[PDB]
């Protein structure tokens, strides 16, 4: 009987192909197809994702090439991954992660093929600049449903999962189908790598911004704050006095004084010392 | 058998040559016709990829079990240059190396009617080499019956070993079309 | 009849098949 504690480890490469897709694809409920492989019975680690080239409609997608899923298999396994079907993955463009109708009959016939297949559903809509919503899952037996045995043992706490969502549950999360824990590992390259993917070159590292634009900075800067200066001191007029306190937050709807000083200033200290912190080094390095 | 069969065909100047009725690049066009013919007939997978040899040794077609893409490609050639060789064999190993079917057993040809300019000692070693990388080499020379065919003897002997039949030798003296000879060749009497 | 036969459930096929195929395109706003 399956465990709970079974994860899958995405490649990020994976990630990042699938999420691509399904951007693409928004809002036709775009799939794809991902080798990966079956290391134990508590893992299953997905390597690379490779999209369909069907574009079918609006409500719905079909797959259209088993020769061009076939052949793409055959090379892969000359060159690249010689991986091997383990499941598929389908973006769900602003529904969360659950798994319709035809998406269980997809399913029920991965797992006819290989029992212990997945599916994979990403939200690109939702997926935002940080965490991304994605999840994995498998079906749920009807015959131990009605049994009265379980999905899974949970010989762990690996079984909160996060607080299954509201949305899956409603569409019958844990009643047909149950989720299932993701996970990334780097061997290093591509995590040093990552890494380097923000980092910027040299030339800009010592390259000091042009000094006209900043002198105009400044004086707009200033400008602006002086205005704010003008407006604190009528909000500090007051301030406590006449006891906005009921008032509160709700005094005004707009134009904080302090905040905008605050902010504004902060800036203006970025700027105009790391510029004359890169004047001094330049002068005195290039000698 | 499961064959996966590179073949290399010479273009040097001397190519231009003409002792083979019709003219040594129609014989080389026939050749090659007959064996990619011989190989379908042979188990259909088989697969088939072709180089030139020349100042660059070029590859033409990677491998393929098709005959049709092979013949069209060569005859879209000229003879120019001189033979490399040594490069040549060195690249039509690294593509048997790169087949797709492993399974199948990897095996070159060699047409090499040519005076070859070559080391006998690195002969030996590459001989050597490719033997421990387990392919079977067969040459096909037409033309320097002398010049040539004491280092290609001494090359297939290293090959061979003791009992490395799998190399094989062919050299042909002047006459008609290169077609008789191939196809009453031990290396197609063997098929 | 052979062919007129099978030409006219050819018909009937591609016909329905592009009905079905027509039921499933729902419509937008």
């Amino acid at each position: 009987a399956v465990d709970t504690a079974e994860q899958v480890y995405i490649s990020s490469l994976a990630l990042l192909k699938m999420l691509k897709h399904g951007r693409a694809g928004v809002p036709m409920e775009v799939m794809g197809l991902m080798l990966g492989e079956f290391v134990d019975d508590y893992t299953v680690r997905v390597i690379d994702v490779f999209a369909m080239p069907q574009s079918g409609t609006g409500v719905s997608v079909e797959a259209v090439d088993p020769v061009f899923q076939a052949k793409m298999l055959d090379m892969l396994k000359q060159t690249g991954r010689p991986e091997m079907v383990v499941g598929w993955y389908h973006s769900h463009p602003g529904f969360g992660c659950w798994l319709s109708g035809v998406d269980i009959n997809t399913q029920q016939s991965f797992e006819a093929l290989s029992e212990r297949a997945v599916a994979v559903v990403v939200d690109p809509i939702q997926s935002v600049k940080g965490k991304v919503v994605i999840d994995a899952f498998r079906l749920i037996n009807a015959n131990m449903m009605v049994l009265g045995h379980e999905p899974r043992q949970t010989t762990s706490n690996l079984g909160h999962l996060n607080k299954p969502s509201i949305q899956a549950l409603i569409h019958g999360l844990n009643r047909h189908y149950y989720s299932i824990t993701i996970n990334y590992r780097k061997n290093e390259l591509e995590q040093k790598m990552l890494l380097n993917l923000h980092k910027k070159s040299w030339m800009e590292g010592l390259t000091l911004q042009d000094y006209s634009e900043h002198c105009k900075h400044n004086e707009s800067v200033v400008k602006e704050m002086l205005e704010l200066a003008k407006n604190y001191n009528k909000a500090v007029e007051e301030e406590d006095k006449m006891t906005p306190e009921q008032l509160a937050i709700k005094n005004v709807g707009k134009q904080d004084p302090k905040r905008h000083l605050e902010e504004h200033v902060d800036v203006l200290m970025t700027s105009n010392i790391v510029q004359c912190l890169a004047a001094m080094l330049d002068t005195v390095v290039f000698k | 058998v499961l064959e996966s069969t590179m073949v290399c065909v010479d273009n040097s100047e001397y190519m231009r040559n003409g002792d083979f009725l019709p003219t040594r690049l129609q014989a080389q066009q026939d050749a090659v016709n007959i064996v990619c013919h011989s190989k379908t007939r042979s188990n259909p997978e088989n697969n088939v990829g072709l180089i030139t040899l020349a100042n660059d040794c070029e590859v033409l077609t990677t491998l393929t079990p098709d005959t049709g893409r092979i013949l069209s490609k060569l005859h879209t050639v000229q003879p120019k240059g001189k033979i490399t060789f040594c490069t040549g064999i060195r690249v039509a190993h690294l593509a048997l190396k790169h087949r797709q079917g492993k399974n199948h057993k990897m095996r070159i040809i060699a047409f090499v009617g040519s005076p070859v300019e070559d080391n006998e000692k690195d002969l030996v070693k590459l001989a050597k080499r490719l033997k421990k990388e387990k392919v079977n080499v067969d040459i096909i020379n037409f033309g320097e019956e002398e010049v040539n065919t004491e280092k290609l003897t001494a090359f297939v002997n290293t090959l061979n070993g003791k009992d490395g039949t799998g190399s094989h030798l062919v050299t042909v003296p002047p006459g008609p079309s290169l077609a008789d000879a191939l196809i009453s060749s031990p290396i197609l009497a063997g098929e | 009849e052979l062919r007129e036969q099978l030409k006219e459930l050819t018909k009937q096929y591609e016909k329905s098949e592009n009905d079905l195929k027509a039921l499933q395109s729902v419509g937008q706003i």
